[PDB]
RNA sequence: UUUCAAGCCGAUGGAAGUUUGAGGCAAUAACAGGUCUGUAUGCCCUUAACGUUCUGGGCCGCACGCGCGCUACACUGACGGAGCCAGCGAGUCUAACCUUGGCCGAGAGGUCUUGGUAAUCUUGUGAAACUCCGUCGUGCUGGGGAUAGAGCAUUGUAAUUAUUGCUCUUCAACGAGGAAUUCCUAGUAAGCGCAAGUCAUCAGCUUGCGUUGAUUACGUCCCUGCCCUUUGUACACACC
């Protein structure tokens, strides 16, 4: 056990924490080796240590390569994860997030209630993803 | 002469007659044979004829993306590989090869239309060098794609096959194909 | 012999054996908050941990070109066009890496500030370098 | 001193020959530890191609700007073989630009005349680039 | 060095101000490092003649050919002041 | 239009032509020319410039 | 974002905010298609109206929010 | 070889061959070809307003179709570290290009100091393809990347509509594409970077450049355009 609700096991450690919603594929290689453990190594061959390592990085924050980093948060006072953002988090703070300047007439909001980019990218051929 | 300072021609035996007349080892047109490396992987054998159409066919077909920069690393570092294997020169294996490879007699089509008038043309030495390399690089670069196998692998196991001969090589069944329609529409 | 004699790679990788041995280098911490947390294992000569691997190269990169700059041993001068420039605008990560690496090694008595603007190799660094160029040299032929 | 000159794909090899010594020096630094990789022996090629082998002989120091480790191995090349020429000896040197003609043998873009080949882009109209389309009789 | 430079459009003006330079400022107190060529302060450029419209099948090639000469006067002394003799061929635009 | 030396925000007056009212990718070099229109007609008249 | 050194808070809506606060709340929407302002804490409360393209979707302008631009 | 003509075919000499490679040149005329939105301009018009000014929103909409580019479906390789190399062009005249030195700091980001350059310096060897070696081992992955959400700048007023980009995270379509169709003739497409042009500011475009560089014509039967002679005509507002 080292997520909030998922658990994985049994298959290669790369592969078996894709399933998380916070750990991909491309994601889950810089857990790892911070962990110190190896890509080719299943989760299901882990020993106590090794699952002791890889819990203490994925719950706290995750990094790649950092020089200058401070702790700042949201303001607005509703939750304030910004460490790492594990499956049960992800779903609470980007859903409701949403909702509340939805509410409200900003112009992000609108785009919301459209279907159209939020950002902004280069809008006429883009949209059937979004 | 003498390829990569220790393999020569000198050391190697010619098959076919008319091959000594036209191509020759000195440049025009290159003998010496070799090719059969993609990565690090020393696998088994080495081989594909004509040095100089090495730079041609082989090449654009691949299968590599860029050029022959590429190309250079395929000929060189396979040379190791068949001499400690089958403890042969690299050159003489691929000089059986190269005739078989080659047809004597082919056939051009013209196209009248959606009709295919193959009638035959006669070959002789200069163009079985490079239409051979054509049908080993064509049959190399679809083989290393469409199966699990590199570049490397590929060219290096075929050229046994159609040095000896075998319905397994691509090289020596399609010249057979392009050959005898020829002598059939004559 | 020279550090020319001596190879490119392999040079930094002896050299940096000494490097350790001498306690004015010590490593500030960065880049083992980088490739840890990556997926990446690069063993021994690849593995740079780190402050020596890279104070090699820099002081290599002095016996090579020589002429001023921290700036100009922190990017080749110019041209950061890859992986990120930043000449005037406030110093980022490989800024804060290379004050720090020719500030250490001016502690030594390896590199000394020439007049018109930053960096030369002086009397002790010229030695620490070509004096390892001659052993790994003597193990090479 | 006899130098020449001699380029190929942009490149400017000045190439002194010198009796006494033999310490084959490129810019400022000795001829393997410029060009480090696979295709150096070809400075190294018209050298022992004369007849008699060098180090013992004759002293070489080219400058060299311009040229990729494709173009500059030709270019240091190219200049020496030409500088060879021009050298002087008892019987002297200028036979030896048959016998550097002689060195690609018999389809001659030789070691005396240039590689005249600039690698520019590709072309419109059929397929092209340098040797002509389309022959069954190649 | 004393550095003077000429430029000017073609050949026919800029033959005759060089070798003037050379015949009149110089003699025997001045030595002059000597009258030298260089390259043209030239700017070319291919473009389209039609300037986009109708027709990408058109083209016409351009050039500002501006024909340098250096020139460099070494030696400072006294004969340095009877440059103020020529002004001849105006096209020639002098520069120190 | 833009003509009108005192814009509200400072980037409002942008650049126009002088010859024609057009707008559509002028010259810092030469600010006439209606876009590239009379950058190849000025030059037939004289001279050139890059 | 402009935060240290000048905010960028358009000096037309600070007028706006310190006539139209001490008086009554208005419960019609005042039209500000204004959007390069920082919102201020004399704002709260007053339903401040930024246009969009072909619609509107009225502003409950909330003490939690104070910080960021009309975005 | 050809009539012992003109020419072809190959070879020698050389850095270079049959107008050397690439631009520049566009006859006489026709298509009542396109441009009244470049300016110029006949005449028709409209004139408390098919004038002018203020500001926002539109040009980014959408429920599908068509044309042209970009990127991928890969070991054709990806990922990490190290190393070797080009050419064409830009840079205030009183707002330049840029080297340096320290300080905010999750990014896009300049006031100030010092030094070089009017192009000697600088953008550019922190320039890729490529090469060396190791790892992944054919699985929608270590493939591919749209989209979303999460931490900031003494200025460019200012980037919700409508900016690029940097770190974590989200990890789709797609696994080589029917009928059908286009381009690629010998350093000038493919593949590969680099620079200019407009520009306060948004390139995959346009424009210009170098590096590595080849498969294939036997033969004009058919297709499409063009030229000459011969040939039929009742065809003639241009030969709809």
């Amino acid at each position: 056990r080292l997520l909030n609700t998922n658990v994985d096991g049994n298959i290669k450690i790369v592969y078996a924490l894709t399933t998380i919603k916070g750990v991909g594929r491309r994601y889950s290689n810089l857990v790892c080796k911070k962990a110190d453990v190896d890509l080719h190594k299943r989760a299901g061959e882990l020993t106590q240590e090794e699952l002791e390592r890889i819990v203490q990085i994925m719950q706290n924050p995750t990094h790649y390569k950092i020089p200058a980093w401070f702790l700042n948060r949201q303001n607005d006072i509703t939750d304030g994860k910004d460490y790492h953002t594990l499956a049960n988090n992800v779903e609470s703070k980007l859903r409701d997030d949403l909702e509340r300047l939805k509410k409200i007439r900003a112009h992000r909001g609108i785009r919301h209630f459209w279907g159209l980019r939020v950002r902004g990218q280069h809008t006429k051929t883009t949209g059937r993803r979004r | 002469i003498k390829l990569f300072n220790k393999w020569s021609f000198e050391e190697v035996e010619v098959k076919d007659a008319s091959l000594v007349d036209y191509v020759q080892v000195r440049q025009p047109i290159f003998v010496a044979h070799t090719a059969g490396r993609y990565a690090n992987k020393r696998f088994r054998k080495a081989q594909c004829p004509i040095i100089e159409r090495l730079t041609n066919s082989l090449m654009m077909n691949g299968r590599n993306n860029g050029k022959k920069l590429k190309a250079v690393r395929i000929i060189k570092h396979t040379l190791d590989i068949i001499n400690v294997l089958t403890d042969q020169n690299p050159i003489q294996v691929v000089v059986d090869a190269i005739t078989n490879t080659g047809p004597r007699e082919d056939t051009t089509r013209v196209g009248g239309g959606g009709a295919a008038r193959r009638q035959a043309v006669d070959v002789s030495p200069l163009r079985r060098v490079n239409q051979a390399i054509a049908l080993l690089t064509i049959g190399a670069r679809e083989a290393a794609f469409r199966n699990i196998k590199t570049i490397a692998e590929t060219l290096a196991e075929e050229l046994i096959n159609a040095a000896k001969g075998s319905s397994t090589s691509y090289a020596i069944k399609k010249k057979d194909e392009l050959e005898r329609v020829a002598k059939s529409n004559r | 012999v020279s550090v020319r004699d001596v190879a490119a790679q392999d040079f930094i990788n002896a050299y940096a054996s000494f490097l350790q041995r001498q306690g004015k280098l010590e490593v500030p911490g960065y880049v083992d908050i980088v490739k840890t947390s990556s997926g990446n294992e690069m063993p021994p000569q690849d593995a740079e941990g780190w402050f020596y691997k890279r104070a090699a190269s820099v002081a290599r990169h002095i016996y090579m070109r020589k002429q001023v700059g921290v700036g100009k041993l922190n990017k080749l001068y110019g041209g950061a066009k890859s992986r990120g420039v930043r000449p005037y605008k406030h110093i980022d990560a490989s800024g804060s890496i290379n004050r720090k690496v020719l500030q250490a090694l001016e502690k030594i008595g390896i590199v000394e500030i020439s007049p018109k603007g930053g960096r030369r190799i002086s009397e002790n660094g010229q030695r620490d370098l070509d004096r390892i160029a001659a052993q790994t040299l003597e193990e090479d032929e | 001193s006899v130098q020449t000159f001699g380029k190929k794909k942009s490149a400017t090899a000045v190439a002194h020959v010198k009796a006494g010594k033999g310490l084959i020096k490129v810019n400022g630094s000795p001829i393997t530890l410029v060009e480090p990789e696979i295709l150096r022996f070809k400075v190294y090629e018209p050298l022992l191609l004369v007849g008699l082998d060098k180090f013992s002989n004759i002293d070489i120091r080219v400058r060299v700007t311009g040229g990729g480790h494709v173009s500059q191995v030709y270019a240091i090349r190219q200049a020496i073989a030409k500088g060879l020429v021009a050298y002087h000896q008892k019987y002297v040197d200028e036979q030896s630009k048959n016998e550097l003609k002689k060195a690609f043998t018999s389809y001659d873009r030789t070691l005396l005349i240039a590689d005249s080949r600039r690698p520019e882009p590709k072309k419109f109209g059929g397929k092209g680039a340098r040797s002509r389309f389309q022959k069954s009789y190649r | 060095k004393i550095r003077i430079t000429l430029t000017s459009t073609k050949v026919k003006q800029l033959e005759n101000v060089s070798s003037n330079i050379v015949k009149n400022a110089e003699q025997h107190n001045l030595v002059k490092k000597g009258p030298v060529r260089l390259p043209t302060k030239v700017l070319k450029i291919s473009t389209r003649k039609t300037p986009n419209g109708e027709g990408s099948k058109t083209w016409e090639t351009y050039e500002m050919r501006i024909h340098k000469r250096y020139i460099d006067l070494e030696a400072p002394v006294q004969i340095v002041k009877r440059i103020t003799q020529i002004t001849i061929e105006p096209g020639v635009d002098v520069e120190v | 239009n833009v003509w009108f030396s005192h814009p509200r925000r400072f980037g409002k007056g942008s650049r126009q032509c002088r010859v024609c009212s057009s707008h559509t990718g002028l010259v810092r070099k030469y600010d006439l020319n209606i876009c590239r229109q009379c950058f190849r007609e000025k030059a037939n008249d004289i001279g050139f410039h890059k | 974002r402009g935060m240290t050194s000048k905010p960028a808070g358009f000096m037309k809506k600070l007028r706006a905010a310190k006539l139209a606060a001490p008086e009554n709340e208005k419960p019609a929407p005042v039209r500000t298609h204004m959007r390069n302002m920082i919102i201020v804490p004399e704002m709260i409360g007053s339903v401040v109206g930024i246009y969009n393209g072909k619609a509107f979707n009225q502003v409950e302008i909330r003490p939690e929010m104070l910080g960021h631009y009309l975005g």
